[PDB]
């Protein structure tokens, strides 16, 4: 399991979605992605949560309304294809071609700050981006009281890694308690299920021998 | 050059296996996925079953789900698919078809790119019989310029070919013989007609002959 | 899943320009990509197109890709017909974990003026209804293109169960025959008022009658 | 492009801004022009961004340049559809040196 591959949660971090620990290692062996993708201020990312003591995940309640959320494939796979497990991939319906503009907010009621994930994708082509999220210009919309951020899907050929040429571009942000965090999104967006806090202090480090 | 080749296609009694086997080169094997495709003889495409590029995924069609097993050997590069608990439906000619990605079924599919020569898989019960030879009487003395439509009908065959002659061969000018038809009980049947003056009719005799030689039944029918 | 629907028979002069269309019945068509397979008899099936308009390197020019998701169609358009073209097209697509295949296009290069077929219906022999059988022959002679669609009625009703049907082979005269047996029983023959054959060819119906006696 | 030695690899490449978005369609062809980067270890995509500019080298145009450093055996995988510098040919270090910046004599 990744450190990041906990906030996620590929399937090699199925076990590891709620820890609480004192002392985190990471092995070398460790990736934070099935679906092949990177995370944006990784290492940043991977001080936040070797110094976490844990973390502790509540679900985000986003109730999705006529399109697909069963977004899934074979390299994140569990039982057959499937995909990071406190994510959903949103596609368009079978029906109609079309992704609709929604938009989803989520507040944090809670006294500590949130860690909210998310992903953009690129697909391999802009005919598999319209394939999935329809035709069109797409738009990603991220905003807070503090962070702002848009982003618009950069689809294009990347190297095969794990079968796949496309990327997904995992992002965070920290919500501050009481505040409200709000996507606006036309297609190519990778929501969160799930929210994340943590539960204490601790220390992470790195090797490769027993325990 | 990417060139795929299948073996094993034979004939099969109702209720038997089969192994198939197709042979694949000039592409790196393991790293894409690989399909089985039938065709029924004179029907469309009909897509069986798909194995992913590590062979852990399995994936069948409905018609043949859990009678037919497919496998591959990487190391071979060679596919396979068992074909088990078979029946009449599933003759056809079977070519494997190599996928464009990785993995099967996902959002999306690209289709294939190249196609394997083909082998055919008949299933039937062949036993071989002699016709059974039917008059087919022309209309109640209705023509159009002249002309009536008259001949025999030969029925439940097996197998191939028979000759109808008309009058020991005497009659040549205006004989049509049909093609066989391979009907759903494995066995073919075809007719014969001739195209005769409305005046005759009721005042000639019109013998068709029948020679059937693998069941050493040869008939003459009179119309 | 769905079902995808391309027409039986499409035909058109050398030169000229043909489009062969290919509708899905549930699911909008620009949901996953699309295929053109082609099959010149007695070889394997090769690939004209894929994702709806792409063409493999060696496809002539002339092959091109489509998809209008008003009608939900997917469309085949070959441009400068050659007398090598000439094959049968079939469409494909994809659902969850399905692949739809369309019935199948024969596309003919019009090699000599068009004739519409001849149809010649039998009743059943007073002989083999003594046989406790009963089998109907409808004879289609003297048609090009040698596409055919042959559909049987009982009285005034469609039945397919016990149909056999011939695939079109070229006669003496470079034109196309085939048959059709409808198998039925003494008890069913005598039952209804009436049979039909019903034999289409390029969007044209000839229909014949029989009778019991 | 797969690195076959037995050393990271310097990959550079850049990416033309043109004087305007006409200028940018004659040289490319009308559309939206974009490159992606891809590798392992790297990810990132890149936009030409045309419009008006004062004159440098009397050109108002401008080329800026992009790399990374492929690890051995790691593929990179380049996808433009315009305004791409392409590169062709990637460096190799030869081991270790010391570099200063001074404006007296040898
Ligand atoms: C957040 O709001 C709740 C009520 O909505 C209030 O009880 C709490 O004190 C607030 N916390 C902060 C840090 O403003
Ligand atoms: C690089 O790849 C070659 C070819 O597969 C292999 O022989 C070699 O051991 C690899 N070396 C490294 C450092 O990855």
């Amino acid at each position: 399991c990744g450190l990041l591959g906990t906030i996620t949660g590929p399937p090699q971090c199925d076990q590891f979605l709620e820890f609480s620990a004192d002392l985190i290692i990471e092995r070398r062996e460790g990736s934070d992605v099935c679906y092949p993708g990177k995370f944006v201020n990784e290492e940043a990312l991977r001080q936040i949560l070797r110094e976490s003591g844990g973390i502790d995940k509540e679900a985000m309640g986003f109730t999705y309304s006529g399109i697909r959320t069963n977004g899934a494939t074979s390299a994140c796979r569990r039982s057959g294809s499937s995909f990071y497990a406190e994510m959903k991939w949103l596609l368009s319906n079978t029906d109609n071609a079309a992704f609709p503009q929604m938009t989803k907010s989520y507040k944090n009621t809670r006294k500590s700050p949130a860690l909210i994930v998310w992903g953009i994708h690129h697909s391999v082509s802009t005919a598999e981006q319209t394939k999935l999220y329809g035709s069109g210009n797409k738009l990603v919309t991220v905003g807070s009281s503090n962070y702002q951020q848009s982003f618009v899907p950069s689809p294009g050929a990347r190297p095969q890694v794990n079968g796949l040429s496309g990327r997904i571009d995992f992002h965070w942000l920290m919500l501050n308690p009481n505040d409200t965090v709000t996507f606006s999104f036309n297609g190519a967006f990778i929501a969160p299920d799930r929210a994340s806090f943590l539960r204490g202090k601790s220390m992470g480090i790195q090797s490769g021998v027993q325990v | 050059e990417v060139q795929l080749v299948e073996s094993g296609g034979g004939l099969v009694q109702p209720g038997g296996s089969l192994r198939l086997s197709c042979a694949a080169s000039g592409f790196t094997f393991s790293s894409y996925a690989m399909s089985w495709v039938r065709q029924a003889p004179g029907k469309g495409l009909e897509w069986v079953s798909a194995i992913s590029g590590s062979g852990g995924s399995t994936y069948y069609a409905d018609s043949v789900k859990g009678r037919f097993t497919i496998s591959r050997d990487n190391s071979k590069n060679t596919l396979y698919l068992q074909m088990n608990s078979l029946r009449a439906e599933d003759t056809a000619v079977y070519y494997c078809a190599k996928d464009r990605l990785l993995w099967f079924g996902e959002l999306l599919f690209e289709g294939f790119d190249y196609w394997g020569q083909g082998t055919l898989v008949t299933v039937s019960s062949a036993s071989t019989k002699g016709p059974s030879v039917f008059p087919l009487a022309p209309s109640s003395k209705s023509t159009s310029g002249g002309t009536a439509a008259l001949g025999c009908l030969v029925k439940d065959y097996f197998p191939e070919p028979v000759t109808v002659s008309w009058n020991s061969g005497a009659l040549t000018s205006g004989v049509h013989t049909f093609p066989a038809v391979l009907q759903s009980s494995g066995l073919y049947s075809l007719s014969s007609v001739v195209t005769v003056p409305s005046s005759s009719l009721g005042t000639q005799t019109y013998i068709c002959n029948v020679n059937h030689k693998p069941s050493n039944t040869k008939v003459d029918k009179k119309v | 899943n769905f079902m995808l629907t391309q027409p039986h028979s499409v035909s058109e002069s050398p030169g000229k320009t043909v489009t062969i269309s290919c509708t899905r019945s549930s699911g909008s068509i620009a949901s996953n990509y699309v295929q053109w397979y082609q099959q010149r008899p007695g070889s394997s099936p090769t690939t004209v197109i894929y994702e709806d308009n792409q063409r493999p390197s060696g496809v002539p020019d002339r092959f091109s890709g489509s998809i209008d998701s008003s009608s939900n169609s997917a469309s085949l358009t070959i441009s400068g017909l050659k007398t090598e073209d000439e094959a049968d097209y079939y469409c494909q697509s994809y659902d969850s974990s399905n692949v739809v295949f369309g019935g199948g296009t024969k596309l003919t290069v019009l090699g000599q003026p068009k004739a519409a077929p001849s149809v010649t219906l039998f009743p059943p022999s007073s002989e083999e209804l003594q046989a406790n059988k009963a089998t109907l022959v409808c004879l289609i002679s003297d048609f090009y293109p040698g596409a055919v669609t042959v559909a049987w009625k009982a009285d005034s009703s469609p039945v397919k169960a016990g149909v056999e049907t011939t695939t079109p082979s070229k006669q003496s005269n470079n034109k196309y025959a085939a048959s059709s047996y409808l198998s039925l029983t003494p008890e069913q023959w005598k039952s209804h008022r009436s049979y039909s054959c019903q034999v289409t060819h390029e969007g044209s119906t000839v229909e014949k009658t029989v009778a019991p006696t």
